[PDB]
């Protein structure tokens, strides 16, 4: 309603930047949690594929 | 010039809240969007454990391999 | 009606960001739960590429 | 593409898996398996279009491999290739793209998982929307996945699917359907901390599905019944907006143009919004008519 | 004169903040979307393996 | 639903699987199990009912799917079926969901994990707050799930635990235990760079539970041990609202009502928060009839 | 480092895992395989130099080490091994970092995954950006691998592949590539509501591709069918900023720098939009010697 | 705690697995293991303390399970409960908590994984940090994990960690240390989009990291080195802060708390920026009594 009430907000998005100055950092680190993530769980199907298909191969005088 | 500042803070206040009703509605789309993630990353962790449990036991049976 | 709705427009902006930052303190809370729990599925995701590696030769010369 | 065409698919990627010796043969092993070796010598056949970028012959390619699979009855093994030909003829023939995948579903459906058939189901009602433009055969596939979500608990993300079957039923004059849809997902969203400053953009479009013929004049009787619960929604100028709307239903039609004039302002309205408030427009000019 | 000069060039210095908060929610939105598909790469290729070792953990006890 | 209830249960799901050859026989084989064989139809059997929508008749055929692999005494298998039935019945007998919900947790106790045990003691939690209203009942199960969450390290994740049953227990008029939670919540907040500015939310909460009938008169005492660590928690406005409160608590008591329209106009107040004033409100108006 | 180089690179790894047998032997086992007890102990060998921070010898072990069960012939079990000498060499002379995962991508092209390939393609075009400075070949690697990501669905992460294979072509001077790129992403930019204020973003680089030698005075032509779809980007300074500059291409040729001072100060420029601007203030300058 | 201690800890959880046949037998088997039967049955043992919350005697049953599958001589199948005693000993005995995890390394070291690793290098690191407060051992710890974090390619995780190991240093008097860290990641910040109005907070924390005894006379020479490459960083108020402290430098040294005063106000301090300004303001009086 004034210069007053306006440095209340001129202060406020100043704490919802730094707030967001946190915000950034964590939502940066689980990008390349989870982009590291796609080769582990990718690596994780070609490890299993392989597998069943070595115990596909494994099915040897079961009569 | 005073007038005209008025003015221009008229312009200046129009597409001031237009610049942060606009932050507002990228602010609730993160939110609607990061929740939907969650059970996006309820469903691998629940996954990972039948991933890992029901695939466990076949290691166990490898003393009959 | 000039500076009324620069005040006018100052309450509902102050009303935008008392709620701004509300909706991104949570913002910045959701993530911290979720780095959490991609970390547990991160380990055993790097557990569960172990045993089976341990296991394919076990299958392999098997 | 990448050395003429892949060596032009492989030369049709190893003769076309010819002298698979009849595919079938009883003489000498009655325990044993060529068919297998079929799966993979043919499986990468299906491989090397999509580096030729030729995704109409890639599918037809998955399909017969999914048909192997099934033809050996593992079941899970046979699923995940029919979406390969799924995803391979998006951009293709796009009926081709969907019974494909309509043939993936049943059998994830008795394998235990609903959670990737409803994934297909929106995935297929992508293709409705964009290429084979039909929507109310959307509409069912978009219903059917909602309740694939809501039977394995996933509350927040059955509403991503279920406000799309609610969106696209609006223009399709579907209101009533439509109207249960944003009530529902609003008063489970007002209960949330998540999700409740989002919650009163649902129930403005779910007053503005109060606009049939009828309901305009019990706007009152809608906005009340929107008092009831959350509040206002906390009086969002989005509900003032309809609140002095409800004293233009009657007279000075005018000032709709007028009244979201200072609404496209301060928010720039979407191509749903803006139809919606235009058929509202061309029912209040039977007011005007009216008063002639 | 001075009394909205000294005023309305600081209200400058408001809107230069908020556009220094504006690029930043657009780009960590376009950044959680861009890790919004990620995750889906993830979800459908675990339920790839957990059924390759479902399909392995009844045959494996055979 | 699903041409006509899924063949009305797929005909009570292949004849309640019947003729299992007695499901037990020991004349041929002494070393192999029909019961294995009895696993999968039996828990296909109980899918079936979730195309149909009947969850009701859907885990009551996990429970003893879930009996089955006790009967096997397979762990890990038993396990993940119960909650298959737990899930089932939410939209059905609570009753039953809670306790086999509850069947589960001991399976995951022993097990190694205590995670997915914490998971569901909020998930039972979540039952007790929507259907079955016992809040007292679902004060133990989140004060047994932080336990878990504090014992696996999870220090941010055992909060939004740990802040419902100091949540609840407010207005059960348990507050010196709930105010050591919002205490030990916001001493463990102010030191952390994330959840610092979350925390003078908490005090807030905090130095609201000093209202029992006690130390509304040491609100002075409140504040200075607030004053104490965390810097006013960089002097809030929401502290200063609680400054001006103090001196109100002598007289002057229709200024309650205006100390929070200048609050509830700034930030829309919830419907904890509200009560939490109002119980203040009573006993501000025994300060009242002192006066007469 | 970690007791002396982590024992010298543990004694050069257990001597270089000579006495393998020859490494190859037919006299006693005809079906039996030393070379898989070559695999985990070469393995480990190679993770003893990232230890010692040897990145030079560490992945001259891995390589090897693919070879090996190349020379076993398990496609998948070498590949996620060149990718650890691709990982290692980056810190290391980067020629024989690009040239292994080069070959890391075609075990990974008739694997099944294009996703894992799309990976590495815009990785060997990091090393292109940062230290082996080639632009034109990075161009084809994420041209490459936006291919990669169109053929899995993924349109979302192809745009952040495929604006920078239209960012580096701006400066490269193939505008006409690059104003398609950003007119593809904007078009299918505005259509989500996702992405949707991003959108004016793009467009603004489009019309700034549109200053060849050519269409600076088409401008107007440009401008007016950048009216055509989006509605002005619901009329953004920015586009404002190149509407004043429309007529500020005739004369006044000073009023640039004026025009961006307005500009960097609201919003500070990067080094891209610093660049292709001048490129224009150079080329505006020849209307400026016409004036004379 | 749930039924007496857990059956008072399962009365010592089945008698201490004593009877296990001597744990070693050599008579009728030479190809068999009763050791694999004592895994299970002493991992469930140290399992059932954490339900009694006997954290002290939860690790000490973990460890020799954990020596048990390095007496089985399986790698991994031991290193995943080092760690679990390692996260029970957190509420127990610290140094007991720091050597087992320590032990837990070596087996991640040479099994391929260094993200497994560096993760908890820096949770030993949060022990030396909380409760066995030796600083000087953590800067180690976290020095050795940025450099598992760079060797793994994750340089946006890296800093995190390497904003703490030169964030101790601070207060050590290491700043010629910590002064280069605060550059290489300011200067790789400033080159991203993501991280670019971050940047500006580092560059105040390394410009402040010139005030040894040194260089605040070379103040002006730290900023024009900081004017060179980020633009003064967009010439944030932040770094005006240091630009009138420069010729605070010199004299009226009572204007440094009125200097504050307009930052502490504008911009709420923490206790560490708090510290490295007082010590900075105590080396400014040896300029006033200088001036005497």
């Amino acid at each position: 309603t004034s210069n007053r009430r306006l440095q209340q907000t001129q202060a406020q998005v100043d704490e919802v930047v730094d707030i967001m100055r946190v915000n950034v950092d964590k939502v940066l680190e689980r990008d390349q949690k989870l982009s590291e993530l796609d080769d582990r769980a990718d690596a994780l199907q070609a490890g299993a594929s392989q597998f069943e298909t070595s115990a596909a191969k494994l099915k040897r005088k079961y009569w | 010039r005073a007038d005209q500042l008025a003015d221009e803070s008229l312009e200046s206040t129009r597409r001031m809240l237009q610049l942060v009703e606009e932050s507002k509605d990228a602010g609730i789309r993160t939110l609607v969007m990061l929740d939907e993630q969650g059970e996006q990353l309820e469903r691998i962790e629940e996954g990972m454990d039948q991933i890992n449990k029901d695939m466990k036991e076949a290691e166990k049976n490898l003393t009959d391999l | 009606a000039r500076e009324n709705e620069m005040d006018e427009n100052l309450e509902q902006v102050s009303g935008i960001i008392g709620n701004l930052r509300h909706m991104a303190l949570d913002m910045g809370n959701e993530i911290d739960t979720q780095n959490r729990q991609i970390d547990r599925i991160m380990e055993k995701a790097d557990s569960n590429k172990t045993r089976i590696d341990e296991a394919n030769q076990r299958a392999t010369k098997m | 593409s990448g050395k003429e065409a892949e060596a032009m698919a492989l030369l049709a990627e190893a003769e076309r898996k010819v002298k698979n010796s009849q595919s079938f043969f009883s003489g000498l092993f009655g325990g044993s398996s060529k068919i297998e070796e079929a799966c993979e010598i043919y499986a990468r056949a299906a491989n090397m279009f999509k580096m030729a970028k030729n995704w109409s012959a890639a599918g037809s390619a998955f399909c017969q491999a999914a048909q192997l699979h099934l033809q050996l009855q593992s079941k899970h093994d046979a699923a995940t290739c029919f979406v390969d030909a799924g995803n391979a003829f998006k951009k293709a023939d796009p009926q081709e793209a969907i019974n494909c995948l309509m043939r993936a579903i049943e059998i994830y459906t008795d394998m235990g998982r609903f959670t990737i058939a409803a994934k297909h189901h929106i995935s297929i009602a992508e293709i409705y929307e964009t290429e084979l433009v039909d929507i109310e055969k959307a509409i069912a596939h978009y219903e059917q996945s909602a309740d694939y979500y809501k039977g394995e608990e996933s509350n927040s993300s059955a509403n991503k699917c279920l406000l799309k079957v609610a969106g696209y039923a609006a223009q399709l004059e579907q209101y009533q359907k439509a109207i249960d849809i944003y009530e529902q997902v609003g008063t489970n969203a007002m209960d949330s901390p998540l999700l409740k400053y989002s919650a009163k953009d649902y129930f403005f479009k779910a007053a503005l599905c109060h606009f049939c013929i009828d309901m305009l004049n019990a706007k009152l009787a809608v906005q009340k019944y929107e008092e009831l619960f959350p509040a206002f929604s906390d009086s969002r100028e989005c509900k003032l907006m309809k609140k002095l709307l409800e004293a233009h239903e009657e007279q000075n039609v005018d000032s709709y143009t007028e009244a979201v004039k200072e609404y496209d302002s301060i928010s720039r309205l979407d191509q749903w919004l803006t139809t919606m408030l235009l058929r509202i427009k061309k029912t209040i000019q039977g007011d005007e008519e009216d008063l002639r | 004169l001075s009394e909205i000069e000294t005023r309305h060039s600081e209200i400058i210095k408001l809107e230069n903040s908020i556009r220094e908060l504006h690029d930043m929610f657009m780009d960590m939105a376009m950044l959680v979307e861009s890790q919004g598909e990620m995750i889906d790469r993830i979800e459908y290729n675990v339920e790839h393996a957990v059924d390759y070792v479902e399909r392995a953990v009844s045959d494996t006890k055979k």
